């Protein structure tokens, strides 16, 4: 889970 | 294992050509997968007033096919965050996306996403089956217990839009009896659907305990959260007060207790020690005792994880000459003796508690719809699979064809598909  | 191929031209569902500039705070979306070397990319939320929630065509669960041409299935997380990270604010990107692949669906539910789904054109179709004479509810059923809970408020939304109803309202005055009761039940989110059981429960101080005490022992913490919180929007009073106000001495407290959702998490270490003396404590407050210790009994069976009790009620038969359930039955009595059966059930085998009560509402002279109805539509999206499992073991024949008896008509029909199947 990574933000962009 | 989750469908995966490298190959655009074996992917299922439809495709879609985004366009987003980047912001000062990114293109305002999160990504999920790419750890396991065969493992989609797909879009776990949309940061709203984004780029990506403003241009309106990324969705949450679609598949990340291509990112600026290059096709980025089985890509890694961590080189697509990459690409998306090296991109300058004011640049933009061409995502392709494929919307069809679901996300987050226990493996376990009976009730699956459809995958080709049109909310608009399920919509149409069931506004026609409305307007039908002598309305035409096979088409009602076939649709709506064919689709996961999410794609019915897009269908309930997309009905609304095109006719200024509400589909709650039109379907309540177009259905009745059982299937109506079905249908509705279908429509409400789950923590719709059980706040409006609860509230129900609680008619009058002559309370259809056993409804409480099934919803309130069974939920876990995160969807405990959830009903209080949409139980107070739906009737602008908290839970534990009309809780209050509809129970009363023990019985109170436990439910009381349980309500709040604050069970203890699921630890990563086994503390054998506490396991040991929980059960001792659980003896002494008992069976050990002339009466019994209930607030000892609650505070351990409401406020340890569920694994650490189902260890407790193992550790508590080498103390005790009866197991938890036994020893339950002896102690005491009333409502609270029916919600500590209740309770150590759902600990020890939660789809097994089910497929019991499931069996008690059909096995005599008619039917108990109420529990039911209300089993089949909860349940069929979160444990369905495992309570046909332990029916089938335990009685011989399918939950399939012990509904099959008992109901008839269109009501059989749509308990049927939330059944999933034959065993
Ligand atoms: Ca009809
Ligand atoms: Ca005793
Ligand atoms: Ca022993
Ligand atoms: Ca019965």
């Amino acid at each position: 889970s990574t933000t962009l | 294992k989750p469908f995966f191929t490298r190959n655009p031209s074996e992917l299922k569902g439809k495709f879609i050509h985004t366009k987003l500039r980047k912001s000062s705070r990114g293109f305002g979306f999160t990504v999920v997968g790419g750890d396991e070397p065969d493992e989609f990319l797909q879009i776990k939320s949309l940061v709203l007033d984004g780029p990506a929630a403003l241009d309106g065509k990324m969705e949450t669960g679609d598949v990340i096919v291509s990112v600026n041409d290059t096709c980025v299935l089985g890509h890694t997380h961590a080189q697509v965050v990459k690409i998306f990270q090296s991109i300058p604010i004011g640049a933009s990107v061409d995502l392709e996306l494929c919307r069809g692949y679901p996300l987050g669906s226990s493996a376990y539910g009976s009730v699956k996403a459809y995958t080709n789904f049109d909310a608009e054109r399920d919509a149409l179709n069931i506004e026609t089956a409305i307007k039908t004479k002598g309305v035409d509810e096979v088409t009602i059923v076939n649709i709506l217990t064919n689709r996961s809970n999410e794609q019915r408020q897009d269908i309930a939304f997309a009905y609304q839009r095109r006719t200024k109803k509400e589909l709650a309202s039109a379907l309540k005055s177009a259905l009745s009896g059982h299937l109506e009761t079905v249908i509705l039940g279908l429509l409400k989110t789950p923590a719709q659907y059980d706040a409006s059981e609860l509230k129900a429960s609680m008619k009058g101080l002559g309370t259809d305990e056993d409804s409480l005490i099934e919803i309130i022992c069974s939920r876990t913490n995160q969807e405990l959260q959830e009903i209080n919180r949409v139980y107070k929007e739906m009737y602008k009073t908290d839970l534990e007060k009309d809780i209050i106000s509809d129970t009363s001495g023990d019985f109170r407290k436990l439910m009381v207790a349980l309500a709040k959702g604050r069970r203890a998490e699921d630890g990563s270490v086994i503390d054998y020690e506490l396991i040991d003396q929980d059960a001792r404590d659980l003896y002494d407050a008992g069976v050990k005792r002339k009466g019994t210790d209930v607030p000892k009994w609650i505070s351990i069976m409401t406020e340890r994880s569920v694994p650490h009790l189902q260890k407790v009620f193992d550790r508590y038969k080498s103390y005790s000459p009866y197991d938890m359930l036994e020893s339950i039955r002896k102690e005491v009595k009333g409502d609270l003796e029916n919600a500590f059966l209740n309770l150590v059930q759902c600990i020890q085998n939660k789809p097994l508690y089910f497929a019991d009560r499931l069996y008690d509402s059909m096995k005599g002279k008619g039917t108990r719809d109420k529990v039911l109805i209300r089993i089949m539509v909860s349940r069929s999206e979160v444990d369905m699979l495992k309570i046909r499992s332990e029916f089938k073991r335990k009685y011989g024949k399918s939950l399939y064809y012990y509904i099959q008896q008992d109901t008839k008509g269109d009501y059989q029909k749509a308990l049927l598909y939330l059944c999933g199947g034959d065993d």
